[PDB]
C-alpha cells in the first residue's frame, strides 16, 4: 500500500494583542459566527458538562475534621 | 468581576450531590464565583483520604477548572486576624478554615455562599447567602 | 466548531476553519474580551455584535433616579 | 486617544433602544470613548433593581468591555466641587450625579456626549455633543 | 495598610470643631485611614461655596496631605449599585454620596468612621465605628 | 539595595522604585539611630494641623447632600 | 532568591524575646526570609486580643517589612491536603496553621526555621533548621 | 544593531551632614515602614529593630492553635 504525503491548505487566523490575550491554561477553543463577528470560546467550561458528569464516592468528607 | 466566594461547605455539597438548584445557581453566575485557596486545601485532603483518590480528585480538577481559586494573601490573613480577636470578645466559637474563608472573603468584598450562614452571621462586616 | 490555539511569532493566535472563516473584505480586526471570551469583530464594525444581540428587560432604568 | 465621555444618559437611551444612528457614531469613535465608574454605578445600579438583573448586567458588560471606564480620582473629584460652587452662583440646577460627570470629564479635557445638552452646557470650561 | 475609611461627616465635624477626642484618634491611627474621592469632592465644594474660599481650602489641603484619598474604581461603583438596590427594596432611604462613600468602603473590607452611624447600619455587611 | 553617592556636594541615598516614595513627597524629615536612618515626609503630623490654621465659621453648616 | 520560612512559633520568640543570636542569623540572611501569610495571620490575631493592639502592631509591622509574605496558593494548598492525608494515616498529630505553613514551605522547596523542630519533623520531603 | 538611550530618574535622599553616614557604610538597604523610609547599612538591615520596638508582655503568651 503506497500514498502521498501533501501539504494541508493554510487556515485564515487572527492574532490577539496581549492586552486582550486568553489565558494559556487555555488552549482549545470554540467559535461560532454572528454575523461578519465571530465569538471565541474556551471548551469545556460548561457548568452543565461537568454537573452531568463524572461523581464523587459515598464517603467524599462525610466529616471535615475541621479542627474544634 | 468576582463577586461569590463558595465556602468549603457549599463545595462539598455541591460536589457530592450535583443538585439542580445549584446549577441553576452556577450557570446565572458564571464567571463571578471563586473559592479560597484555603478551601481548595480542605477538597485535597478530603480526595486524599478518600476511597477513591483518583476519581475524587478527577471531579475537583474540573471544579477548580471553572471557578477561580484566590490566593490567600496579607489583606486576607489582615482580616482573619481581626476576625479571630472581634470573635473571642464575644465567645463566638467558628472554626479556624471558616475563619480564615471569612477574612478572606471580608478582604474582598465578596459575598460567601455557604450552606451554614449559622455561624458566619457571627462575623461582621460579612454578607452570606444559602445557595440550598 | 471546534478549533485549536497557537503562539504565532510571540503572540497568541487562533485559527478560523472555512465554516467559520471571516469575510474576504475584512482585513483588520478588533479583538475584544468580554469575560472569557473573545468577541472578533471586523475593525470598523466593533458594536454590530452588540447592538444585534444582547436586549435588556423592558424595564431596565425607565427611571434613573437621581436625586435632586 | 480619548476624546469623548458618555453620561449616564445616552447610555441608558443606547442600552435601551439600541438606534441605529448611534450605532454608527459608536462604530465610527472606538477607541475614542469611556464613562465614568459614576455612570457605572448608575448602570450597575440600573441591573440590580431590574426584573432580570443578571440578563441586564451581561448586556452591560458587552457595553463596558469595548470603552474604558475612568477612576473618579482626586483631579475629577476637584473639578465637581468648583463646578458645584460655580453653578450655585449661577442658580443652574444640576443632578449630583451628572455634576460628578461633567466634573469628571472637565478634569480629563473630555467632551461630554449626551442626549441633552442643555444641562452640561450651564457648565464652564466644558464641550458637550448630543448624539441621541 | 489602610482600615479607616472616613466619611463626608468626621470630616465636617473633625474640620469645624477640631475636637481633642479626635485628635487622639488620628494621632493613634496615623497611616491607617482614609477618604473616598467623593469625600474629597464635598470638602472642596464645601470650601469653594465658603467666604473664605481662600483660606479654608488651604486647611483642608492640609487635612488631605495627612490621609490617603482613594480613587472611587469600578468596584467602588459596583458595591454602590449593588447597596442602592439593596435599600430600595428596603425603603431605607441614605444619601447618594453616602451610598457611595458606603459602597467604596466596602469594595475594600474599610471600616467607616462616621458619627451618624445611624444612617450607615442601613447597609448590609458594613463595618462602622463613631469617633466623636 | 543600593550604593551610597554624592549629588551637589553632599550625601545621597537611592530609593528602588519598589520602596520609592509617592510623588506627593517633597521635602523629608531625616532621624539617626545608631547606623540608621529613618526618613518620613514631612507636614504629616496632626498636630500641626490641628493648632495650625482653622477655617471660616460659615464651613459646610450645609453639607447639601441631594435628597 | 528565598530560602527560608520562619514558622510562627520562631516569629513570636523572635519578637518577644529579641534575642541576639537570631539577630545575627537575619542580618545574615537578609533577603533569603519569607513567612506565610498564615503566620502573619497569626501574629495579626496576636496583636489584636493583646493589651496594646497599635504598639504591637507597629513592631510587627517592621519586621514583616523586612520579610517577604508569600501568598497561600493552589500549590501551597495542594501539597498541605496531601501532606495532612499522610499524617492522618500515620497518626502523627500536627495543627492545623503548622500543617498549612508546612504546606506552603515544601510548595516552594524552602526551609522551615522553627523554636522546637521536633512537629515539623513528621512531615515528608520537609527540611527544617533551629534558629533559636 | 542597537541605539543608545537613556535611563529613567530614580528617587534620591539628600543626606545632611549632621544625619550623614559612617564611611564605612556604600551599602545600603531600605526598608518601607508605611509612609517612612529606613536606611540600613547593609547586613545591619535588622539591628534598628532589635534595639526599638518592644511588645507588651501579655503579647502570644498563648498562641492558640486549635
Ligand atoms: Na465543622
Ligand atoms: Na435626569
Amino acid at each position: 500500500h503506497e500514498t502521498t504525503v501533501f501539504l494541508s491548505n493554510r487556515s485564515q487566523a487572527v492574532r490577539l494583542p496581549k492586552a486582550v490575550a486568553l489565558p494559556e491554561n487555555v488552549k482549545r477553543v470554540e467559535v461560532i459566527a454572528v454575523g461578519r463577528t465571530r465569538i471565541i470560546t474556551p471548551a469545556g467550561e460548561t457548568w452543565d458538562e461537568w454537573f452531568d458528569g463524572h461523581s464523587v464516592s459515598t464517603d467524599f468528607m462525610d466529616n471535615r475534621e475541621q479542627p474544634g | 468581576m468576582l463577586k461569590f466566594m463558595l465556602d468549603t461547605n457549599i463545595c462539598i455539597f455541591t460536589i457530592k450531590n450535583k443538585p439542580a438548584s445549584v446549577r441553576e445557581r452556577f450557570n446565572l453566575n458564571q464567571g463571578k464565583m471563586c473559592i479560597s485557596s484555603v478551601t481548595l486545601m480542605e477538597l485535597i485532603y478530603g480526595a486524599e483520604k478518600s476511597q477513591m483518590p483518583e476519581r475524587n480528585l478527577a471531579v475537583i480538577e474540573g471544579f477548580v477548572s471553572r471557578i477561580d481559586v484566590l490566593d490567600y494573601d496579607a489583606a486576607a490573613a489582615t482580616h482573619t486576624g481581626q476576625i479571630r480577636a472581634e470573635l473571642a470578645r464575644q465567645g463566638r466559637p467558628v472554626g479556624p478554615f471558616d475563619q480564615m474563608i471569612a477574612g478572606h472573603a471580608r478582604s474582598r468584598g465578596l459575598i460567601i455562599v455557604t450552606n451554614n450562614t449559622r455561624e458566619f452571621e457571627r462575623v461582621g462586616g460579612l454578607r452570606t447567602e444559602d445557595w440550598s
